[PDB]
Formats: C-alpha cells, structure tokens, sequence
C-alpha cells in the first residue's frame, strides 16, 4: 500500500509538471513574437549560416 | 499502372522512326526471361507453333501472339539467355 | 500515378534531348503539353475512346506546331499507351533529370521577413559547400517561422526556425 | 523542489540546425502510409512521424515507401512532413526494467515513473553461430511434478506448449515464472494479443503468490497495431539476449505464437505482399524462425569477448517455452506444423484430459522432449525412468480396464499401478513442487510404498507425506534442492522416511 | 459551401475527390443530398492526391457522378445520456419511434480509445442467475463479460431474453441494447416487451436491422458503447446486450473487398482481429464505473474453428457454448458443460463445495461421451455394472441440466421456473452422491429444484 | 409468395457481378450476396394498422397487411457449410429440411424433425392445434434417440419400449 | 446512342394480376390479353421499419400434417425449404 | 495519503505558479541566446494567471 | 566498377536496374556492400528494361535504395577437394567454423548440368 501511493505521488508530480512546462513555453512562445529585433534575427541567422 | 513491354531503348527507336518497318520482320530480341518462358519483342512475320531460333543451337516455340510481343517456351536450358540477344 | 508510367518516357525523351543538344527547347514544349493536357475539352478527348491512330491523328493535329522527332511521336506513343495525364508528371521527371546532369540544386529557403543578401549569399556559398552542386535559392516569408530560416534542398531540409525549436524545448520539458 | 529541475530541462538543450531526409506522406489506410520521398531510406529504419509515433519502413517500392504506423494511426493525413531518423529499430535493455511493465516500443505502461535502463539493443540482432553454441546440460525445474518427471526442461531448450483452448498453457507458462523465484534464472512474460484485464490479473497473480521483481512483463494488446504486436516477441528476445550474452541464465516465455502470425499476416496483405498457403506470407516460416533459434545455451569463449573480459568462466543461455493454439486439435495446420519443426520437444496439452479434471493435462507419449535427460538433475533421471514405462502400460490397459475382470494378477497388478500414478501425476494450479519434493513423491510411487494405499486418498496422502518431510527431515530437504544427488545412503534414508510415515496417518 | 465531389460510385462504396489542401481526415463524416434525402458518408481511407474512399451509411441508390460533398469536420457524433432512455435509435442516433427530437444534452464521437492499462478495475462479485446450467458451470462476475455462442436455432435469443429478464429487473442501473443485424420482428417484440413490463424507462434500444446497408450495420454497435461509456463515465453500473457481434465482422467482410483490402484465409478481411479488438477492448469494466454484457456470437456452420468465433473466444470471461446436438435431441436450454467455462469458476472465488461439484459433474458427462459409441455398437450388455451406474448418474444428470423458462412458455405450455444458485449445488451433489439414484430419469428432467424432482417423482 | 430458387438467383447474380468485374469472395459469390438475400426477406411483415391507414390515405381502417414468404434452396449433398446456404438459413425465421434418405425410406413429406424449427412457433397456430403439437414435437425427437440408443437390445424396460412403439406410430 | 431515363425500374401492380403468367418486366406470357393493373410499382424499395411492424399471431395452413403441426407458419413468417434436388 | 498528496499537490501548485513566471522570461531568451527587453515583459503576466 | 543500382527492396526481394548491354545472365550472382558487410545476390528472373529480380543470400535489413551493385560474371562458387574435408561451411564456401580460410586449389559453381 505504500508503493501504490508513491506511484499516485509520482503521476500527480508530473501531471503538474506538464502543466507548467506547456504555460512556460507558450510565454516564451508570446516574448518570442514581441520581443525581437533585426539585428537579433541576423545574430541567430549568423550562428546558422556558419553550416 | 503495369508497364506493356515497352522501355526506354525500343521507345527512342520509335521515336527516331515512327513506323516500326524499317527491320526485316523475320528478327527481333529478347525483352524478358522468366524461368523458362522468353518473352520476344518483334517478329511481325511469326505465326503461332513457329520455331523460333534462338543464339546457339537452341529453339522456343512461339505460343503467344500479342500486339506488341511473342511469348515463347524455350526448348532445353535457358539460363544462359539475356536480353537483347 | 502517372509518375512510373512517365519514368520510361520522360527517360526516352531525356536521353534524347541530350542527343540533339535541344534540352532548352524540349522543357518548354513538355511544359506546352501539360498545359494543354488540363484543359477540360482536350481531357474529354483523352478520355473518348477513340482508336489510338485517329485519336492520334486528333492530338497531333491540334500539337503542330512541333518537331517530328518531338512531338508527333511522343505524343502518339504515350497515346497507345494512354499515358498523356501522365504529361504534367513527365515534366517534372525532365526538370529533375536535368538538375541532375548539370549538377545543380533548387534549394528553398524560408523566413519570417527578407534576408540582407549578405546573410544569401553566405548561405549560397555555404550550401554549395555542404552539398556539391550550383545552388539556386529561392525564398518565402512565412509568418510563423517568427525567426531564422528553413533551409530545404530537396529532400533533405535544415530547419532554423524558432518555432521548431521552441516545439522541441515543448518536448524536452 | 519542481521548477529547478524544468530550469535544468531549459538548460539542457540543443539551439543549433541539423540536417536530414524527409518524405511526405501520400496517403492512409488501415494503418499504412506511403511515404513519397526519403531516397535514403533504408530496409527497417524507424521513421519519425508528427506527434512523437514511429513507422517502421517495410516496402522499398521504386517510387514510395511503405510504413506502418506504431500506434494510434487514424489522425495522419495527406501532406504531413515524415523525418528520416537513421536508426534500425533499438529498444531500452538492463536490469532497470526487470520487475516492470513495458510495451513493445519499452516505454513503461506501469504508471510508475520512468525506466533506469543500462542501454539500447537492435530488436533485429543474427543468432550466435554453430560453433559459438553449447550443449544443454542444466535443469530448468517447472515445478509441475507431470512434466518435470516426464518431459524434461534444460537451460538453453526451446519447449513447446501446445494445446487447445482453454486447456492450462498460460496457467503453466506463469507457473513455470513463479518457480524461478529463487533461481538465478530471470524470467520475460510476453503477452501477444491478450486482453488487457487478463494480462492486469495474471501481473496480480505474479506479485502476489511471488515475485514479479524477476520477470519482465511486455505486453501488446489486442486493441494496439499489428506492428506493435507482431516485433513485440522479437522486442523481448532482446531484453532476455542481454542477459544471455552477459553470463545469466534467463527463461522467456511468448505468448500465442500464433497471434503474432496472424498480426503478421495482417501487416503483410496491407503491403500486397503474395499470399501462401494459408494466405500467411512466404515467410512465415523465417518469422518463427529466426525468432526462436535465437534461445540458445552459449559457451564461455562467446561471453568472454563479447563481454571483452569481465566475465571469465561463465556460460549463458536463455530458454524458450512458445505457447501455440491448434484449433479443435489440428496439428497438421501451417503455423502449428512450422513450429513444430522449429522447436524441440512439444508439451502437449490434451482438451479431454482437462475435461476429465487430470489438470494439467499432459499427454505423455505425443509430448516428448528431444534433449533427454541430460537436462534432468540425477535424482529426478533415477526416480522417472519407470514413471514413463507404467504410464505406457496404462495406456495399453486401460482399454482393458474399462469392461473387464478377472485378467492375470500381472497385469491387474500393472494396471492398477497406472491407474494411481496417474492420480499421481496432478496438483494444483499455483502449488510449485521442489525438487526435494517431486524426487521423494515419485520414489513413493517407484519403490510402491503406494501399492497397498490404491485409493482416493493418494492427494491426502501427498500432503501428509509433505508435511511429515518438512516436519521431521528438513536437512535432507536442504540437501537434495542443493544437490540433486542419489546413491545408496540417500536410498536408503529415503525407505526410512517413507516406513516410518506409513505407521502415522 | 460543399467542397467536393463524387468521382465513382461502385456498389456501396463512394469516392469524393477534394482539394489537396483540407482533404477530410480518416473516420471523418460527409454529407451530399441524395435527392431530397440526406445521406451521410464516412470516410475510411486517404488513397492518391486529394481522394478520399467512403462508405454510404444508406443506400446508394440515387447517386449520380458530379454530386457536391459537403465535410463535416468530426466523426459521426450521437446523443448520449439520460435522453437517450426510452427511446430507439439508428447507427446515426435518429429516432426511429415516432416520438419526435431526441432532446439530448451532450453528443458524442462513437470512434475513441480504450481504457489504459492501469484504469482496469478488478472484480469477482458474481451474480447469481435462475439457470441452473449456466450458475453451476459458468457463472459470472458483475463487471465481465458473457458469450454465447450458437449457430442457427439453438437458443441464443431464448436465453438472452430470459437473461435479460433475471439480471436486468433487479438490476436497478440503466441498461443498453445494441440490436447489431437484428430481425426487423424480433427488434418489433421485444419493444412492445419491455413496454408492457414497465421496463422501457431504464433501457435505451439502438437497432441496425438486416435490410440496412452496410455501413449502418457495421458502426451500429459502436453508438452502443458510445452510450454505455456515458453512462460508466458518469459512474453508474450498466448492463450491455449485443445482439451478434458476427454480423459486425460480416458487415467489415462486405465491403472489405470494395476498399482494396486483398483477401485472407476464409475470405475474411485481412483486419478481422484488428477490427475485434478496437472493439471488444472498449467494453470494460473501470475504476469509475462498470459495463457488464452479454454477447451472441453466431457461430457459422456451427463449427467452433471459423476463424470468427475463434477469434472472439479470447476476449470473454465467460463462454456458454450451446450445441446443435442438444438442442436435436430437445433439452433445453442447449448448454454444453463439457465446452463452457468461466475464469469465474475457481474454488477460491466460488464455494470450494461447488467447484467441487461442478469437477464432479464434467467428470461424469466425460466418461458417458466415450462410452456413447461403444454402446452403440457393441451393445449396453457389454458394460460392466459400475459403468452401468455411471451411465445412468450420467443420464440423470444430464436431465437436471434442463430447465422451463418465463419466456420460452409460449414454445411448449409449461410455467417458468428460477432456482437459486444453492438449490442447484444441492440438487447436483444429492445427484452425485446417489440420494436419488432410485428415481426416474423424467423426475429430474424439466424441474426446479430437487424438492421439485421429488415431488414429481411421487406423482410419477 | 414463394421464391422458387434463391440459389439460382444467388448464380445469376454472380455471373453479372464477375462479368462487371466486382472482387470475388468466398465461393467465388460478391459479399452483397448477404445483403441481396436480406433487402429481399425482410421485406415479408406484418404491417400494424396504423401503417394501414396511413398508406391508403385512410381509406382502409382497422386492418394489418401481411406479406408471408418460403424461399426454397438447394444443398450439394446435404452441405449446409456453403455459402448461400448459410447466409439464407442465417436470415429466415426458421427451417424445414427435407432429406433423400427419408425420402427413399419412404417418408413423404420427407421432414427432419430436430433440424427444423419455427422460431414464431406456437403464436402461429389454432388453440387445438397448439395443444395437440405440443406433443408431438418433443416425442418424435426423442423417439429417434431412444430408437438409436436401442438398436441392439433385444430385450428392454417396457417404459421405454412404450415410448419407441409409440414414435413408430406417429412417424 | 443512350439516352439516360431518370427513372427506376417499375413494374405493373393490382388485382387484374390474378390468374395471369407475367415475365419479370410484367410482360403477360400466357397470351390471354393484355394486363389490368392498378397503376405501377417500383421493383427496388425499402422494408416497414420496426415500429411499423406487428407481432404475427395468424396461421397460414399448409394442409402438410407433419408441416403445420410440427413448424407451423404464420402470416408475415419467412419460412425457408431446404434440402436436396 | 490520496487525500494527502491531493493537498500536496494543491499547495504546490500556488508555489509552480510563482515559479513559472520566472521560467518565461528565462527561456525565450535561452532561445535566442541575446537577452530579450525588460519592457517586452509587458504581457508575461498574462501567463501567470 | 559497379555498375547496377538498386531500385526496390521488398523484404528477402531485391530488384536492381543495369545497363541494357550489361543485364546478367539468369543465375548470376551479385554482391552488395551492406553496411560494412558484403551481401550476395542471387538473380531469379530477368525482368524488362535491365531490371533483374533476385534473391538475397543473407540478412536483407539496412539495404538504401541507391547503392551500387556489382555483377560478377559466375554463378555462386564454393571450394571443393581434399581442402573441404573436416569443415563446416556455409552455402557461400565459406567457413562458420573458426579454424581459418580454406586452402582450396579449385572453386565450382553449384549450377550445373547432370550427367
Ligand atoms: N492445475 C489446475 N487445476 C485446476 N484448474 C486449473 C489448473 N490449471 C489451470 N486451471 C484452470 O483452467 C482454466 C484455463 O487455464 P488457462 O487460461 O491457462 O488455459 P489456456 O489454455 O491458457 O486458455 P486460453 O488458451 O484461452 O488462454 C483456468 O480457469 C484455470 O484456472
Ligand atoms: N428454452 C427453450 N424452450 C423452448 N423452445 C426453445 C428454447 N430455446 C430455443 N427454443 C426453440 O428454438 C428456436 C430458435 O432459437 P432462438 O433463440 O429463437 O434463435 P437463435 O437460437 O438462432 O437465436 C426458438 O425460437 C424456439 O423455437
Ligand atoms: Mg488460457
Ligand atoms: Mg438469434
């Protein structure tokens, strides 16, 4: 009985966790649209370009 | 969509003389050769239950007369037969 | 589909072409036959049965403005063979066979807005370090890419989007 | 406590491209894609599809490819971008998934948390070779007195559970998985095509009456895609191929062999692959094939390079029990008679023996075991010599038996004999025997100190007999499960238990 | 706006040819006006550029090429919950009673997934029936599930009436019928049924009748779940009858061909087991609620080996074979005791002094069937006198297997008879141990409970 | 209405399906050989009274139509396995087997009892005739095992005798 | 040249049908005149569904002792004659 | 303890709500490895509830 | 020089495409670098246009659908004489034993002609 309630703590933990996870990447995804700037798409491009 | 027994070389033989006549109809060359039954492509002079002489001293007898090919069952080892012969 | 009933002919016509120093001129008239292929009388021929030599004679009649090694041959053979819907895909195989042997790419890039044509050329020269070719690149400005490229030189692609990555941090969390 | 270790998820990340092939899908069905595209494809590579699910690349047509989908299928569409991965398909391998349960991709289905394997293994891997294999000598004990007595299992054999419906195969095979409780031989269950409630009570039944932390349980329902149910077996062959090739003895158990043909035949008319016999493929046969002689015993030479050194003097092997259904016994159809030929030795499992409560309901004579007794221990090879010459008289007898009397005191006596050893020869469902106590049950049969006790009470007598041992003769208990040893004095001591518990009850 | 078109229409399957961009994704539905009548088409396969290969769920009659489709962007989608009681049901949940809407508060998809592994819930509640045959030798847990399996005529309508009867009316949870391939008659007489007996309001009826295109008969059993899993979801406990889970594979088995499919061992689709499973892997029993059924299976031929009752032998927890044989012979109900079982049937779950009697029963019947041809030959006279005995125990107890039911009256004059599950045990042991070896064989055939067997004997 | 030959029916419409070039299933029949057979049958009902009234647009009142059906097959040597056999004897209310071994015996109407069944049974017959048949149904069943279980027994109980002579008087 | 009727396959229908042997288009081949039908019917329709049926509760005598006592037909049954030739 | 970790759970959940806040700002700069503006943080807190 | 492609890969079934001057003969085998391994073909029919059909001597798993295919002009040949007595081989004439390379003087093909 103790094992069975450490497998319900395990999944509540990580259902929490997903949650956070997909409200954390949706921000960035917003800061992402709004916060840039040409100079900064050229800094990425110029990581990129170098292969 | 299954290919009729017309390829690459044939087609640009056609495309250079549209009409076929121009080699003796008594020749032609082997397109396909499936364990034992030769699949001939020419032969417009060729009648069903012909003798069908192949390189070396071998025959295939003529079985099918198709639009476009003869099919023929070739009489002893065939294994040593490739196309275009 | 038409596109392994098109690979004998299309190869027929790109091994001849070759022959007769003419590839130019045999992309635009295959370009020819697959747009009038689509119109919508022409497809109704096409689908009339007709025996192959009249409806040869009704196509090649209404195509003379072409070659007699061209087009009064390849048109009648893939007539026969009922292949000519295949036309629009035996374009695309010529085009192809054809970057092939000059030893070229189509290479497509993708942005959220337009490169400064210093970042294009380098990523010309770069491509065409990756790969062995003479690259062409084209470009498209979507939206969602948000920032960086989509590099695709056929069936290979290299994303830089922000958006994939932003997909991918999604996945390792 | 949670959102420092999603901080370190962000920390750990990859901001660069990289390069790839990539097909696009052309059309969807019945849970095949053809896939135009990917020119550097190649034969059984996993392809990535949106939403984190694999096709495995089956057909290499000229201008497409066809896949079959690892899941839910019905989603996919037209147009939708596939990425080639590179990779023949790998599963996760170790000690830390022994005790859990895994799907045939080895992803957890147990809702307890991620997997501590030590590594990956192809699914696909080449059997060891001729001279890298050697001779099964060593027991596996079933625990089951019928076929541990008669049809002898040894570490590296491929035994055959064959029967009808509903007649003990399962009840057998797990039976078989709870006896290795204490032997160092780990245990795979791999559930083809069951249902997912008897699958969720057999792994009930395996904690309770005994250990589920030895046994590796791979389950492929009969609601998933035939891709998954099909390769499942081979996924498991290479979770107990890890510990053969490491120096560990192992015991795999697959079950319905022919669920996983009719899987495969499913996925191979979805190709248009030419039917045979049964409409199975060709190669039906190179499926069961080369999946069961890969239970092999191999030899110390093998797991010393292959380990590069750390085990020196080992032998590993990994044994095989495949469940098959023939239907209303047919043993002359296609996928029965392949596997027939495959493996060596059958136990069969007659339905009207089970009907008749002779539970379990082997059938000696059709079942045999074609390693011998070089895989019996010597106390059980001394004590079940006769055992299958009186049940062969029995058989001949009981014909008589049925209407007549009154026949030569020879042969009355005989038949009699068969007739209580073959009472004998059942217990019951989850009760395993040790050797112990297999060995002295068979010695009071053989040495007839039964012949005056030829009544209903033999299942009494049993558990008395049991009891009585335990209370009284434990160190010989302790020495005959560590030995296996017979001579004159354990001979003797044996008479001396077995007269003195005739004088109590 | 409608945004396709027909292309072919080849007995009941139809192409619709969309744009390449948003072409309808797989177990999508469509709809085109067949005429002035709506006709619905389900998507089943994405095949070439911008194609799509559907089945109509009706007829196809009336279909010309150049027909305007129309996609809806979901699966076919029914009524399910409270409004759904009392009221009888097409495939497409319309009402087919006359009654006028619906009136449903939720609709839902009938294509989902199945419970996942750790949401089984485990059970051994068994319920207790008036058949005596069935509670000795297959009795069956609340929570699982029951076959019974026949070929033609044998009882499996008689018995599931009766079934229905015995569970359902102390049951006091909301049931489900799914009338998959039904007899139009049958669908006919069992409403008015259940509307005389005042049970109508606890019930609700889908009914796919044998005159229906394919298609109809083919999804009809899954708006069945797709009811029976609201009710689980919301938490109750709900009894499922499905009329034959055969003409489900029958109906996949008509059109498969038409899709494409190559063709397998008996003619069968390649997909049969595939098609079971998705299926019979819904019908379960889970943590929040549970679905108890009961299931027909026609057995063609009357051979056990077709690869369709093969198949779904591996699903259920009980399985009451009826024989063809029996029923020639006229014992009632057909039940083979040496072929049906439970997983039920253990001494732990059950009292050890019935799994007892019931061993000792299959035992008896066993040792009667191998003597049968021997005494057809070579004659009774050349038994010896214990099988003598034990030929006629197993006479008498082949006889107390037969039972009179409530609705199966109007077949043969008599009143219907329920026995409890104890009465059966001792009534069967009393048997064994030869407490009435010295009566008739009539004294025990058609009776209740042994005090019955008695009380006849003294009027014989 | 009789139909004559379903299985000629079910020939005709294999030849046209093959000729049209449909995919051929078991036996060589299309699948919709099932749905042939079953759009037909369960067009014979009984229609209630309101069904009636509404069709003749209430001309006709107080009356059900019905329309009663026998289609007839023939079996290859008695194979009831064979397709068209199987899909008919899967869709109709009951059965009535005739066989050539009671026919040469001469029992005609050549009818097996216990292989034939009507499922309305008992609701389709007259008070005196329910009461009398019951009877016999489970006699002649019974009577025929009785009548193969005794083949030999030269001498037998009397209760059973009883029973088989009276089986021999109502065949 | 086909012309495309819009139109299914009817077929003649009534109480003048008594009596007359009919083709399968309703053409009469007994040559006794031509029919006297009650308007026309469609050869393809649909059956009465479930609540337009009744139970059926009236026999239809066969006059075959063996048949009406034993599996007796009533009105609306679909009774099946199987056997050999 | 079902009850237990539901209140676990639930009092956890108002601290990962604190925690996410940071998270946003943290990774879409991550991203693009140039720090993002101190003014665009207008519409983070959107997030946050 | 290798001088054929492959063009379909159908489990144990590999179709490769040569030029039309140079298509085998109907027992010809061919040889593959799979990975890192070399597999045998055996050809079994030829098809038109310089496609022959042919079976796979060995494990077919990890084939692309592009690499290059050379065509040897024998059939299958294995090592015969005194050299063989006392090894195991496999249908290929090569050891699975692993006492070393056979000391053959004389390779014949397996196809022939009876007496
Ligand atoms: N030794 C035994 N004593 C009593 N009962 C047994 C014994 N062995 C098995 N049984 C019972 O036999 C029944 C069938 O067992 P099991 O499920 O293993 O058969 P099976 O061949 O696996 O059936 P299936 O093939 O349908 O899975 C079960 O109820 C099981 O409890
Ligand atoms: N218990 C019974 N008592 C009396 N008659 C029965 C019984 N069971 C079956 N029958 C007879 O056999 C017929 C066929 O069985 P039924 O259940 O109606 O169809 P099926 O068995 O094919 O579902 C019944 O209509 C009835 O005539
Ligand atoms: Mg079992
Ligand atoms: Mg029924």
């Amino acid at each position: 009985a103790q094992a069975e309630i450490e497998a319900e703590r395990k999944r509540a933990r990580e259902e929490l966790r997903k949650q956070v996870a997909i409200l954390a990447v949706a921000g960035a995804e917003k800061i992402i649209e709004r916060s840039v700037d040409e100079a900064a798409n050229s800094d990425i491009v110029d990581k990129l370009v170098a292969e | 969509q299954l290919n009729s027994t017309e390829i690459s070389e044939l087609i640009k033989q056609r495309i250079a003389q549209f009409n076929v006549v121009s080699e003796a109809h008594n020749e032609g060359t082997i397109v396909s050769v499936s364990d034992g039954v030769i699949r001939i492509h020419g032969l417009a002079d060729a009648m069903q239950g012909e003798m069908i002489s192949l390189p070396g001293n071998r025959y295939a007898i003529a079985l099918n007369l198709e639009r476009d090919s003869v099919g023929a069952v070739v009489m002893g080892p065939y294994a040593d037969l490739a196309e275009g012969m | 589909e038409f596109i392994t009933v098109a690979r004998p002919y299309a190869k027929a016509a790109f091994d001849f072409a070759v022959e007769h120093q003419s590839v130019e001129r045999w992309q635009d008239m295959l370009a020819f036959a697959a747009e009038v292929t689509k119109n919508e009388q022409m497809a109704e021929l096409l689908s009339g049965a007709l025996a192959p030599e009249t409806l040869a004679e009704s196509f090649i009649a209404v195509a003379g403005e072409q070659l007699d090694e061209n087009g009064q041959n390849l048109i009648r053979v893939m007539a026969e063979n009922g292949r000519l819907n295949a036309l629009p895909d035996v374009l695309e195989q010529f085009i192809h066979l054809r970057a092939v042997s000059e030893a070229t790419a189509e290479v497509d890039v993708i942005s959220a807005a337009a490169l400064s044509e210093q970042q294009l050329a380098k990523i010309s020269a770069a491509m065409e370090k990756r790969l062995s070719r003479k690259v062409k690149l084209n470009a498209k400005i979507d939206k969602s890419v948000m920032a960086g490229v989509i590099i695709r030189a056929g069936d290979m692609v290299i994303d830089g989007s922000v958006r994939g990555r932003l997909e991918r941090l999604a996945d390792v969390l | 406590e949670i959102s420092e270790l999603i901080k370190q998820r962000i920390a750990q990340f990859n901001v660069v491209s990289e390069a790839h092939n990539e097909g696009t899908i052309v059309s969807v069905s019945d849970g095949v894609i053809r896939i135009h595209g990917l020119a550097d494809a190649m034969q059984g590579e996993m392809i990535s599809l949106p939403g984190n699910r694999y096709a495995i690349a089956l057909n290499l047509e000229r201008d497409s490819v066809g896949a079959v989908v690892m899941g839910p299928y019905a989603d996919l569409a037209e147009g939708m971008k596939v990425k080639a991965t590179g990779r023949i398909l790998e599963v996760p391998v170790g000690r830390g998934l022994l005790g859990r349960v895994v799907n045939t991709l080895g992803a957890p289905i147990d809702g307890k948390g991620p997997l501590d394997h030590d590594g990956f293994s192809a699914v696909e891997a080449i059997a060891p070779g001729v001279i890298e294999r050697q001779s099964v000598d060593q027991p596996v004990q079933t625990g089951y007195k019928a076929v541990d007595s008669m049809i002898p299992i040894g570490r590296g054999q491929r035994e055959l559970i064959i029967g009808d419906r509903q007649t003990g195969k399962t009840a057998l095979a797990i039976d078989a998985i709870i006896n290795q409780r204490d032997s160092g031989i780990k245990a795979i269950y791999v559930a083809i095509g069951q249902k997912a409630s008897t699958i969720s009570n057999v792994v009930r039944k395996l904690e309770e009456h005994g250990a589920l932390a030895n046994t590796i349980v791979v389950v492929a329902t009969a609601s998933e895609s035939a891709a998954l149910q099909y390769l499942a077996p081979y996924a498991g062959a290479a979770m107990g191929e890890y510990f053969r090739d490491r120096g560990e003895d192992a015991l795999i158990i697959y079950d319905d062999l022919s669920k996983q043909a009719v899987a495969y035949r499913q996925i191979s008319l979805l190709l248009r692959r030419p039917p045979g016999r049964e409409a199975f493929p060709g190669d039906v046969f190179y499926l069961h094939s080369r999946l069961l002689e890969r239970a092999a015993r191999v030899n110390a030479e093998y797991v010393e390079a292959f380990t590069k050194g750390e085990v020196k003097g080992k032998t590993g092997s990994l044994t095989a029990l495949p469940i098959i259904e023939t239907q209303a016994g047919d043993v002359s159809a296609f996928v029965p008679t392949n596997v027939i030929s495959i493996t060596d030795g059958q136990i069969f499992l007659e339905t009207n023996l089970f009907n008749a409560g002779i539970r379990p309901a082997v059938n000696p004579g059709i079942s045999v075991s074609r390693v011998g007794g070089a895989a019996q221990t010597k106390i059980m090879k001394k004590l079940s010599g006769g055992i299958r010459t009186a049940l062969a008289q029995y058989r001949e007898l009981a014909a008589f038996s049925q209407f007549a009397s009154d026949l030569d005191d020879a042969t009355r006596k005989q038949l009699d004999h068969g007739q209580k050893v073959t009472e004998l020869l059942k217990q019951k469902q989850y009760a395993p025997m040790s050797v112990a106590q297999q060995s002295l049950v068979l010695f009071a049969a053989e040495r007839g100190y039964l012949a005056d006790v030829e009544l209903s009470k033999i299942g009494s007598f049993e558990a008395a007999l049991l009891a009585y041992v335990d209370r009284d003769h434990a160190p010989l208990m302790q020495e005959i499960n560590q030995t296996g040893g017979y001579n004159d004095e354990i001979e003797g001591k044996l008479k001396g238990i077995l007269d003195s518990f005739k004088a109590t009850q | 706006m409608a945004t396709g078109k027909i292309v072919q229409v080849i007995g009941a399957v139809v192409d619709v040819e969309f744009p390449q961009d948003a072409v309808p994704r797989v177990y999508d539905a469509l709809e085109v006006q067949n005429g002035n009548e709506r006709l619905v088409l389900e998507v089943q396969q994405q095949l070439g550029g911008g194609i799509v290969r559907t089945i109509a769920m009706g007829s196809s009659d009336g279909l010309r090429r150049g027909l305007d489709v129309k996609d809806l962007e979901h699966p076919i989608e029914v009524p399910v919950g409270k409004a759904t009681l009392g009221r009888i049901m097409n495939v497409l949940g319309e009402p087919v009673d006359m009654k006028g809407e619906i009136g449903e508060e939720e609709r839902w998809a009938i294509h989902r997934a199945a419970p996942s592994y750790e949401e089984l819930s485990n059970s051994q509640e068994l319920l207790e029936t008036g058949i005596k045959v069935i509670d000795l030798m297959a009795p069956f847990a609340k929570g699982g599930k029951v076959g019974l399996f026949g070929g033609a005529g044998v009882g499996k309508t008689v018995n599931m009436m009766e079934l229905i009867r015995n569970i359902a009316i102390e049951h006091s949870g909301y049931s489900v019928f799914a009338g998959v391939g039904e007899r139009t008659r049958e669908g006919n007489d069992f409403y008015h049924e259940m509307t005389d007996s005042n049970v109508i309001d606890k019930v609700s009826l889908v009914y796919g009748q044998m005159n229906e295109p394919p298609g109809n008969r083919l999804r009809v059993a899954l708006t069945g779940l797709t009811m029976a899993e609201k009710f689980r979801d919301e938490g109750r406990d709900v009894l499922l009858f499905v009329d034959n889970i055969y003409r489900y594979t029958l109906a996949g088995t008509e059109v498969s061909a038409l899709l494409g499919r190559m063709p397998s061992a008996v003619g069968y689709q390649p997909t049969l087991a595939e098609e079971m499973g998705v299926l019979q892997e819904r019908i379960t029993s889970t943590k929040t609620g549970s679905i108890t059924s009961v299931q027909a299976v026609y057995v063609p031929a009357d051979d056990l080996t077709d690869p369709s009752p093969a198949t779904t032998f591996a699903h259920l927890d009980a399985t009451v074979v009826l024989s063809r044989q029996i029923a020639s012979l006229g014992i009632y109900p057909a039940v083979d005791p040496l072929d049906s079982t439970s997983r039920q049937l253990d001494p732990l779950v059950v009292g050890q002094e019935h799994y007892d009697t019931a061993r000792g029963v299959q035992s008896i019947l066993q040792r009667y069937q191998e003597l049968k041809d021997i005494i057809a030959i070579l004659g009774m006279d050349e038994l010896s006198e214990e099988d003598k005995l034990v030929v006629a125990r197993a006479r008498k107890i082949q006889r107390f297997l037969s039972q009179p039911f409530f609705v199966a009256e109007v077949f043969t004059g008599s009143p219907g008879k329920y026995v409890s599950l104890k009465d059966t045990i001792r009534g069967f042991k009393g048997i064994m141990e030869g407490e009435y070896d010295h009566l008739p064989e009539q004294a025990f055939y058609m009776v209740g409970s042994i005090e019955e067997a008695v009380e006849k004997a003294k009027k014989l």
